[PDB]
């Protein structure tokens, strides 16, 4: 009907073509397994947004400055920095990419290669949103920090929230979403957990500063959550949780006699209730 | 039937000379050929049933076989245990995965001892339990 | 699984009334504490304490 | 009388009645045999508990 006008405002064209996705969704009849073509529509939709946010992207990467990403200026465009928009978040924007997630509805019921297809596109949105956070959130001076850890939270509730629907998901792309808001590591490493991949919790530990003090004090604070024996399944691997722990009873397992002997001893001094124990 | 037996009475011949002259691990090549005694804890029941049909001359030495077996897995273990780290170059987890088979083959032994329809004398299995106690 | 009563047994072997601990060799006396050890981590995966106590929430 | 109660506990524990496995293509006379069995093991196994724990008394 026109676009010249609708081109200074085409963000607008986006929170309503997500709202005619819907209305057609109503009519899409996708009840269960019946509906096919209906569950084609709305990935059609989906791809067209995602590949726009692409575009929006690589048109930050095509920059001017020589201080702002260096690279596609006078040096080497062979690495492209952030793949970030250096969008400012949206309060309508960010909404209608929060709303497509939640059509996370059709995998539920829906053919194999389709419910990948688009998991990889809701993976390849959701890497624009917190990019575009981790954008505005380095630009913050020191100075009214206290709305700048403010909005810290709202994205790590955020990426806490885009990691309890890939739990569900496949985690081949965990990798890729924990190295995209790179750090998440409380969804990477639940993931290393659930399976039988601690060669992953090593492999990040690896690459990564200072993991082993990390590793550490996150096995500590997941007391009976991770890092148990027990809750996996043979040899070293269930004698290694109980050598993760840092009382008596795990330290006569680890083989620490002299430590056991302490708190031992101490727990005999308070004891003042029973005479037998 | 007969013929079987005794080829079975020379093999445990070879069996008790090899570990009469300390010869642990040939004397432990021949028990597990000979497939007389569990040395896996899947292989029990198996062992029990095929015990039915043994004659009674090998049945009587069963006790002793029982007992000369659960010596060489606890020398073996002994062996493995007074290896101490003096060599620089042997992966940790090799070692600890052949302590976990040893308790295993020692745990089928009185397992089996213990399932047997056979009254063994209780020295005998006093000497299983204890040698397993000390593998402990 | 009576492995507080497991536990027992150093109570046992340490008393001055029978003086068991002079009879142990030095190689005894450690699978001694390696068994009761194995024991204390099954109390443990019971949600008990080492001593097979209830853990006070 | 330690040795012999030990041994006869040994015995005892390491021979537990057997758990029924149903065939998987069992007749409807094999079906009705296999839950007599298992109602027989459930009780062969309870007398089977209540003598250890008296053997380990």
């Amino acid at each position: 009907t026109a676009a010249d006008v609708y081109f200074r405002e085409v963000s607008q064209m986006e929170i309503i073509f997500e709202c005619l996705v819907d209305k057609e969704e109503a009519d899409l009849e996708s009840t269960s397994i019946d509906s096919v073509e209906w569950a084609n529509i709305v990935v059609n939709v989906n791809t067209i947004l995602k590949d726009m946010l692409h575009v929006a992207c690589q048109y930050r990467q095509s920059k001017n400055s020589l201080y702002k990403n260096e690279s596609g200026i006078q040096e080497p465009e062979h690495v492209p920095w952030t793949a970030s928009s250096g969008t400012a978040g949206i309060r309508s924007v960010v909404t209608r990419q929060h709303g497509i997630i939640l059509k996370v509805y059709p995998q539920a019921d829906s053919g194999l290669r389709t419910i990948l297809i688009e998991q990889l596109a809701a993976l390849l949105n959701y890497l624009l949103d917190d990019y575009v956070t981790q954008l505005k959130s380095i630009d913050k001076l020191a100075n009214e920090e206290r709305y700048n850890i403010l909005e810290m939270e709202y994205a790590q509730k955020r990426s806490e929230l885009l990691s309890p629907l890939l739990i569900l998901g496949q985690y081949a792309w965990a990798s890729n979403l924990a190295e995209k808001y790179c750090d998440f590591d409380i969804l990477v490493q639940i993931c290393e957990m659930t399976d039988n991949q601690s060669r992953l919790q090593r492999y990040m530990t690896l690459f990564a500063e200072q993991n082993f003090s990390d590793f550490l004090f996150r096995w500590y604070l997941e007391k009976g959550k991770r890092g148990k024996l027990l809750s996996q399944p043979s040899q070293h691997g269930q004698l290694a949780a109980f050598l993760q722990a840092h009382s008596w009873l795990h330290e006569l397992n680890s083989q620490e006699f002299e430590k056991a002997h302490r708190t031992l001893q101490t727990l005999a001094n308070m004891e003042t209730r029973y005479f037998c124990k | 039937s007969i013929n079987s037996t005794f080829y079975l009475l020379l093999d445990l011949i070879t069996f008790f000379d090899e570990y009469h002259a300390g010869h642990i691990d040939l004397s432990f090549d021949v028990i597990e050929r000979l497939k007389l005694v569990p040395l896996s804890q899947d292989s029990v029941e198996e062992r029990v049933a095929a015990f039915r049909n043994f004659s009674d001359e090998i049945r009587h030495n069963l006790s002793e076989i029982l007992l000369a077996t659960m010596n060489i897995l606890f020398t073996q273990y002994k062996r493995l245990k007074g290896s101490g780290p003096t060599t620089l170059g042997r992966p940790q987890r090799v070692q600890e995965d052949k302590d976990s088979v040893l308790r295993s083959q020692a745990r089928a032994l009185i397992t089996f001892a213990g399932m047997i329809p056979y009254r063994m004398s209780g020295d005998t299995n006093a000497r299983l339990v204890q040698m397993e106690v000390l593998m402990n | 699984k009576q492995y507080k009563d497991c536990l027992r047994l150093a109570d046992i072997v340490s008393s001055e009334n029978q003086k068991l601990y002079t009879v142990f060799s030095k190689t005894e006396m450690r699978n001694l504490l390696q068994k009761l050890r194995e024991s204390s981590l099954m109390l443990l995966d019971l949600q008990l304490d080492p001593l097979g106590y209830e853990i006070q929430s | 009388e330690s040795h012999e109660a030990f041994n006869e506990w040994f015995k005892h524990i390491n021979s537990p009645p057997q758990k029924p496995t149903l065939v998987g293509q069992a007749s409807f006379t094999e079906k009705v045999a296999h839950e007599h069995k298992e109602k027989k093991y459930e009780m062969d196994f309870g007398i089977w508990k209540g003598h250890l724990d008296a053997l380990t008394s």
